[PDB]
């Protein structure tokens, strides 16, 4: 039967939210393309370039308006009048306005989509901005990290076209799924956490006994995502797993959070 | 229209302008421009980065120890690479050195990316250049099979696989629902694959996208996750604990043993899937030996890369060679130094960006990030570019030259630099595959070598990821597990004034990053990254960057299709967000 048509599009963004969707493990992201969607743009694998790239774009928007999902990532800088982003000659936030106007739903894929990421963190020079902020009279998913969990991503995907309708989301438009919880509520050395057992320094003797990262500045208990369950490469690890607390990624304006290894300041 | 001369090209703007906005198949926002003459022969070439974001901005007042995690957000592709780049600059400036582990598992990842990033560029970037999906169809199963088993070992042949391979490509056409292959340049005279040869190419293409995703598992192991793995400042946080007590909390045999397995996993796709339908693709292109040569017999640069002596940056310690080589002199590969001032110079009088002085380069230690777009008098408006204008400023990439030369890098250059320093790997390797070409040494200066050179990196690092795991197994026998260095963790162990320079090999080529800290805090942080180079605009004495270069001379055979810009834009692995940063 045919598949859903997908429109994938790219603002200012650094492309990882596009390589964890191709590093998916189950679906595969080929059998994604080949058999569960129709990616019928996306400018980091579609054959056609140039005005053969605006002639697909424009014809798939006209001929599926209303019936295709745009995916978004990155964001649209609104600096210099738009042209920190230029798409065929043109601010990069007129493309996004088009392809949204015809879209049934929208999945901001990433922190940059959902909230800004590494360009909107201070002193944010273009002004970047987060796809909600643009577009208001779409239902918008929002699916942060930087990027994404690759079989969270392939999850979502299955769930929208298998129960053909968007996820349940939270108060901010994230899945509940895999953001319903915290980082902290699942991490498998929350026994060390409340023994107050923790790593002081790299490579002490906690750090190689796998104790807690808190005191290397891990925000776990204040971050909502699927790390330490679901985990990451085919359940292989996680940042956390591999003693490096985590960054707090998945969560709004978490570059100008204080450092890295600053500890959390108020622990819910 | 304007003509004028510079690196052996007449640069000449008269004739019909040709737009390619979007380029596809790039990482990030480009645009290219040409004019081509009577004759359909490229006479000019423009190339622009149609993006910016401003990290070496959002830098500044960061603590020294977080600045690889943003860093490393200037690219999701090359992810990891920035990473690195920033420990090595920010020990560099402070006086850091790491334990010999945290050296080897760096060196893992950086090998690790190469393996991944080369394999995926080949593939899902520049595959559809070479190879017609659409011919495909027309491919005979039995016949695909018979080519397949003549060119390589790789289990994976049989009629019958190719037949399903096909009939699922048929299946995907048939409804009209064409996805990333519409309106795609299928048929183009270019097109130069026997049938099954397009059809092996394409089980192949599909073969690449489920395997590369197990390749970064060895980036999971050891930083967390892939994309944009963890690091830190002394070494790396992946504790190894092989026979205590909490091994289970760390680096253990099990996990070594996963890496392994990827390992020997990696090398074997790249050995006898990679490199044989490489191979192919010269046999069956040889005219592209000839096509997009631009500055590869001109000037190239390495930096080099992979430091096999811990913490010694030195050309003993080097497993990838630095040098350049300038005026097509491969006789004389010179010395490079990222902290001479005459040396690495960026200049903007054709970028988006303010200088007090435009007509003068600057070393990054006297970088300077401030964002200026004006594009001038372009066909169109500002916010409705018809036509850039090459004449004034016309992209935000800024233009890297050495010592006021503009230089290719990235594979090619780094086998260019190699092979003519006498590495006896390099030249013993180079010479079989051009021999088995039929072709002689020059036909590697070119879009087809560019590709060539790539793939033999790739078949190069899968070997290295071996070397330095076990180089990484031999210290734990000897039991030598320290990861990494917190002598100077805290800001009050470090100068309360200092500068450094991290320098590795990209897979797209030479990358620096220049570090100042003042007060425990980043004071300047200044990158000029692979495709900076490859992709500038012009300078003030209107000399030319690599793709311009590349382009130049370039016939094509259908002007409206521009599938020759494709294929020679394609062979640098264009990242856009990397050159702009
Ligand atoms: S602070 Fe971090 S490492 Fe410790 S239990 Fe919480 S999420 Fe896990
Ligand atoms: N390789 C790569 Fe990315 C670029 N150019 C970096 O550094
Ligand atoms: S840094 Fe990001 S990847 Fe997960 S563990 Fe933390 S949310
Ligand atoms: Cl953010
Ligand atoms: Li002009
Ligand atoms: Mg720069
Ligand atoms: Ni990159």
């Amino acid at each position: 039967k045919p598949r859903i048509p997908v429109v994938w599009i790219h603002g200012l963004e650094c492309t990882c939210c596009t390589e964890s969707f191709i590093r998916s493990a189950h679906p595969l992201a080929k059998d994604v393309i080949l058999s569960l969607i129709s990616l019928d743009y996306d400018d980091t694998l579609m054959a056609a370039a140039g005005t053969q790239a605006e002639e697909v774009f424009e014809d798939i928007i006209t001929q599926y308006n209303g019936k295709y999902i745009l995916a978004v990532e990155g964001n649209p800088p609104l600096g210099e009048q738009g042209m920190f982003c230029i798409s065929s000659g043109r601010p990069f936030i007129e493309k996004l306005k088009r392809a949204a106007a015809g879209a049934s739903a929208i999945i901001a894929w990433g922190t940059c989509a959902s909230w800004g990421c590494v360009q909107a963190a201070r002193p944010n020079p273009t002004q970047a901005t987060p796809i909600d902020k643009v577009i208001t009279d779409k239902p918008i998913i929002k699916v942060p990290g930087c990027p994404p969990i690759p079989d969270v991503m392939s999850a979502i995907i299955t769930y929208m076209v298998t129960f053909d309708r968007l996820p349940d989301v939270d108060r901010m438009g994230r899945p509940l799924m895999f953001y319903g919880q915290r980082i902290h509520d699942k991490c498998y050395r929350r026994a060390h956490f409340d023994a107050g057992e923790f790593v002081q320094s790299w490579d002490d003797d906690a750090a190689r006994k796998g104790y807690c990262l808190y005191k290397m500045g891990c925000k776990g208990p204040t971050t909502y995502n699927a790390c330490s369950s679901t985990r990451w490469n085919d359940g292989v690890s996680f940042p956390i797993q591999s003693g490096h607390g985590c960054l707090g990624c998945a969560e709004n304006g978490f570059w100008d959070r204080g450092s890295f290894y600053s500890r959390v300041v108020d622990i819910p | 229209s304007t003509q004028y001369e510079t690196q052996g090209y007449t640069i000449n703007n008269a004739g019909r302008r040709l737009v390619v906005d979007p380029i596809t198949r790039i990482e990030g926002h480009m645009r290219c421009e040409v004019n081509i003459n009577d004759q359909n022969v490229i006479t000019n070439a423009v190339s622009c980065g149609t993006m910016f974001r401003g990290l070496e901005i959002i830098l500044q007042g960061r603590d020294p120890r977080d600045a690889w995690a943003f860093v490393e957000r200037i690219c999701g592709v090359c992810t990891g690479v920035h990473a690195l780049a920033s420990v090595y600059a920010i020990e560099d400036a402070i006086g850091i050195k790491v334990p010999d582990n945290a050296n080897i598992i760096r060196n893992i990842m950086l090998a690790t990316l190469w393996c991944h990033d080369h394999l995926v560029h080949f593939y899902q970037l520049a595959g559809m250049d070479w190879i017609d999906v659409l011919d495909a169809l027309k491919a005979d199963p039995r016949k695909t099979s018979e080519l397949a088993q003549s060119l390589s070992s790789w289990p994976k042949s049989s009629p019958g696989y190719f037949f399903d391979v096909q009939n699922r490509l048929k299946k995907f056409v048939e409804g009209g629902q064409l996805g990333i292959f519409r309106n795609g340049y299928w048929g183009h005279p270019q097109y130069k694959l026997p049938p099954e040869a397009n059809l092996m190419g394409f089980a192949h293409y599909l073969e690449a996208l489920d395997f590369q995703r197990e390749i970064v598992k060895i980036h999971a192991v050891f930083g967390g996750k892939n994309p944009h793995p963890n690091w830190i400042v002394g070494g790396m946080p992946c504790a190894i604990n092989i026979d205590e007590s909490g091994a289970v909390g760390a680096v253990n045999m099990e996990r070594l043993n996963l890496v392994q397995s990827i390992i020997t996993r990696t090398a074997d796709f790249i050995n006898n899937v990679m490199i044989p339908d490489a191979l192919a693709i010269g046999q069956f292109n040889k005219p592209w030996s000839e096509i997009g040569t631009g500055l590869s017999d001109k000037c190239v640069l390495s930096y080099g890369a992979f430091p096999d002596i811990a913490n010694d940056f030195g050309e003993k310690s080097l497993l990838m060679p630095g040098g350049a080589v300038i005026n097509g002199d491969f006789n004389n590969v010179l010395p490079v130094d990222l902290v001479d001032p005459q040396q690495v110079q960026e200049f903007v009088d054709h970028a988006w960006y303010r200088y007090p002085n435009d007509q003068v380069g600057r070393h990054p230690f006297d970088g300077i990030t401030d964002p200026w777009y004006n594009p001038g008098d372009v066909k169109g408006s500002d916010t409705n570019i018809q036509q850039l204008n090459e004449q004034e400023r016309y992209s935000w990439i800024k233009a890297p030259r050495w010592r006021g030369n503009a230089m290719e890098v990235g594979p090619l250059a780094r086998t260019l630099i190699a092979y003519h320093k006498g590495d006896a790997a390099t030249v013993e390797s180079v010479d079989r595959m051009m021999s088995a070409l039929n072709l002689p040494l020059s036909g590697i200066q070119s879009t087809l070598g560019r590709i060539l050179c790539r793939a033999h990196e790739a078949q190069w690092a899968a070997g290295k990821l071996q070397y330095f795991f076990d180089k990484l197994m031999t210290n734990l026998k000897n039991g030598n597990l320290a990861t990494a260095s917190t002598e100077k963790w805290e800001p009050a162990t470090w100068p309360t004034e200092c500068r450094g320079v991290g320098f590795t090999e990209a897979p797209r080529g030479a990358l620096g990053h220049w570090a100042a800290i003042r007060d425990g805090k980043i004071d300047l942080y200044q990158c000029v990254v692979p495709t900076t180079w490859n992709a500038s605009p012009r300078d003030p004495k209107g000399q030319i960057g690599a793709y311009e270069a590349a382009l130049m001379n370039t016939k094509m055979a259908i002007p409206e299709q521009p599938l020759e810009i494709l294929r020679t834009l394609h062979s640098f692995d264009p990242c856009l967000a990397c050159s702009t940063h």
